[PDB]
DNA sequence: TCAATATCCACCTGCAGATTCTACCAAAAGTGTATTTGGAAACTGCTCCATCAAAAGGCATGTTCAGCTGAATTCAGCTGAACATGCCTTTTGATGGAGCAGTTTCCAAATACACTTTTGGTAGAATCTGCAGGTGGATATTGAT
DNA sequence: ATCAATATCCACCTGCAGATTCTACCAAAAGTGTATTTGGAAACTGCTCCATCAAAAGGCATGTTCAGCTGAATTCAGCTGAACATGCCTTTTGATGGAGCAGTTTCCAAATACACTTTTGGTAGAATCTGCAGGTGGATATTGA
């Protein structure tokens, strides 16, 4: 009854993050804890991302994240903007932002 | 009048407006077809994916509308307004497409 | 079917002026049009390119979406949203 | 004559549910998501599998995954990460 | 223990130029690049065998890799080469 | 083997960092064979642009900055190249004409 | 001790760079990038050092480090 | 009194350090900077002696770099005196900053 | 150009620090046999993709007009290159001692493995419902008097 | 200092394309008994890595001058935005034919697993050398009159 992700008392498929690993040609042999670890940090950073966006729906009165909320979301937050720096986010569109010299006088 | 709006007022105008919403902004068939296109110039008898299309659409539009910003800037640092080749072709030698 | 031809120019101005507004261009100088076609059609070459790469390695006709989105990867342009 | 193809949506959507009881989330939204922890799966199980290399050691401990996470998140948001990974494992090991 | 490509390289410094040789550093980079290398064309061939569900890296896997890898003329030559090699170790 | 496949680079010495290297369950045959031949080919093709670059400032000991000279200068291997940095190979001669006296 | 990049030195890696003229607050700038570099650099050093559970930070730490900012070096395999 | 114009040494100068591949900066001032540097991040940390050269060469090099396309910024403005704005924008194109 | 500086540059030359060649042992690479099996050939069901048809109204084009930008210039304050000085901080060169990477050698705990249960998820139908599309005043914002 | 002229803002409405749920099967964790390893933990090496010590020699730091470069102002042709009228062609929706993904099987050609036999390639001396490092002497490229 003891689902591994409920030992860690984890929401993510530690089960599925273990062999995701084996199949995945990154060592020989995997630790018992680094699926649980791993899983934890992908929990937690999702997490993250959906708090965020979250609000940035709640800030444009819509009670479903799409996906330009959560790239508001991610160009808002120094560190996941980074962690994201090379990633496109399809519908996402980009940041309002008019450099200060366009203005009008 | 005839009421006339003073160049640059538009041109705001616009940049708030498709800042604020995230819609493609090339047309969708053009854009097939120019893809269609390049796809046929590397291998005849191809099939594509309705979505394998739309997602290079979603990237080039996202690369260009990139590239322009690091254009814009260009400009603006050549104390211009007014993009042009120029500013591009050093956003792109800076990035490093073709140094 | 039919012939394919001079179709980087379904790129039409009104569009790129599109594109650069959402970028944040107020201001676009007149040889800008040609230019941007110019780098589109090479960042779209090379991105068709591999992606028709992967496909023919899979030995398949059809180019699917993870062959775009694995292809956008390997130029760095990391996708997210067509192919988990 | 089916093809079940798996994705992290039941996962991602029981914590959309602990951060927003209210909100939703929509269909490319979520293709989105699963993107990104797909991603980052792979940065982090990629690192990892590099540094048991570096140190020509055949198996990846969860201590290389810290690592991994340590070298590929940048600021609290990796503090936050190898704490909540810690968390889960000692706790995970007592059960 | 500690190996590496030195051998080889001059061997093939050899070939080309009989009259030449590499220095320490030099013989360094030559060294570092094939490690670079090696490590691109693997990791490609690599991924192209997962994308694919498929448990092995066969040749094919390493030259489709080295096509989405190699620049133009590169490309062309590496395969040649590549698949040059492989017909004499399969005739005798 | 190597010899067989009529090449300088160890096909076996491959074929072991392939299996050994966490790239995949099993290695064909012939990719080691394959692979090996594409990092000699690829060598042969940086010496011989270094060589000339010896013989070029007069030396007959290529060393870093006769690699870089003969990297930069072609095209491709720039390209294949452009994420790296050869250690003691300084840049290629370039002053843009605008500094240029007149 | 980061002053101990001489004014003098930045005008050579300048000169290298193909620079004519250099302008007077630029060497106080240089030393803020040349000081973030080698501090992103050696931080993801050190952590591969720190993991092999070494004291010593030995040359392929740099290397492994140069590579995750891709900024990749080569001939110190060795 | 024989006085060279000014920026005629500078392109003796860059003509001289282009042909040239030795490292520029005082290597004591460096290693001390990376010292100092991995101190904060790590105590008792003994740089092998290869390591400090390893760092000097990236180093070094990138800067360079920076230089290189520093200089088209300053161009691209009209200008020819590199000014701390063009490192910036060389570095914000980049994807540095 | 003429001339009076300073600067490079080949033309040769002499030893020492790297280079390259030797001379011999472990760690691999190559063999021989017995096992496993991964994916190529061979169908074959059925989504998905390529296509054609029609209507219409969302836009791409083109031509005017002229606002205000960019590019060309003019002009002089002052920043920063060329220099000749005076000094100290970098080079380096051992020499010695000692923290420390690297190796071995037992093995206890941690993994891998091969089955046998037992769910937790994914692939559809069945219920809901945000909110996409429009509608209209209420606001600003702009541009002309 | 005003006032039309418009484009934008917000709140409100309401059906339906796009979530949310609700159930069944079953591919995949899970639970256990075995069959290996793995990578520490003590033990010691020879490293290489700091540490002083101690001179000279560039290489750095300054204070002077003033060349010419960067900025601030003007000026004006004309490049490019704002508009408006035209009518093209991209969109929308549906409906099919069928090409060709994929899901299953069937099975060798091929990669893996041991357990040995042979050879290659890394090391540390041993026997060369290429370039460095200085030296003239004479064009070269600058710069003042
Ligand atoms: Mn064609």
């Amino acid at each position: 009854a003891k689902t591994r992700s409920s030992r860690a008392g984890l929401q993510f498929p530690v089960g599925r993050v273990h062999r995701l690993l084996r199949k995945g040609n990154y060592s020989e042999r995997v630790g018992a804890g680094a699926p649980v670890y791993l899983a934890a940090v992908l929990e937690y950073l999702t997490a993250e991302i959906l708090e965020l966006a979250g609000n940035a729906a709640r800030d444009n009165k819509k009670t479903r994240i799409i996906p330009r909320h959560l790239q508001l979301a991610i160009r808002n937050d120094e560190e996941l903007n980074k962690l994201l720096g090379r990633v496109t986010i399809a519908q996402g569109g980009v940041l309002p932002n008019i450099q200060a010299v366009l203005l009008p006088k | 009048k005839p009421h006339r709006y003073r160049p640059g007022t538009v041109a705001l105008r616009e940049i708030r407006r498709y800042q604020k919403s995230t819609e493609l902004l090339i047309r969708k068939l053009p854009f097939q077809r120019l893809v269609r296109e390049i796809a046929q110039d590397f291998k005849t008898d191809l099939r594509f994916q309705s979505s394998a299309v739309m997602a290079l659409q979603e990237a080039c539009e996202a690369y260009l509308v990139g590239l322009f910003e690091d254009t814009n800037l260009c400009a603006i640092h050549a104390k211009r307004v007014t993009i042009m080749p120029k500013d591009i072709q050093l956003a792109r030698r800076i990035r490093g497409e073709r140094a | 079917r039919k012939v394919l031809r001079d179709n980087i120019q379904g790129i039409t101005k009104p569009a790129i002026r599109r594109l650069a507004r959402r970028g944040g261009v107020k201001r676009i100088s007149g040889l800008i049009y040609e230019e941007t076609r110019g780098v589109l059609k090479v960042f779209l070459e090379n991105v068709i390119r591999d992606a028709v790469t992967y496909t023919e390695h899979a030995k398949r006709k059809t180019v699917t979406a993870m062959d775009v989105v694995y292809a956008l990867k390997r130029q760095g342009r990391t996708l997210y949203g067509f192919g988990g | 004559k089916r093809s079940r193809k798996e994705s992290y949506s039941i996962y991602v959507y029981k914590v959309l549910k602990q951060v927003h009881p209210d909100t939703g989330i929509s269909s490319k939204a979520m293709g989105i998501m699963n993107s990104f922890v797909n991603d980052i799966f792979e940065r982090i199980a990629g690192e990892a599998s590099r540094l048991a290399h570096y140190n020509k050691r055949s198996t990846i401990t969860s201590r290389e995954i810290q690592t991994a996470v340590r070298l590929l998140l940048p600021g609290e948001l990796a503090k936050h990460a190898v704490s909540e990974g810690t968390k889960a494992v000692t706790k995970y090991t007592s059960a």
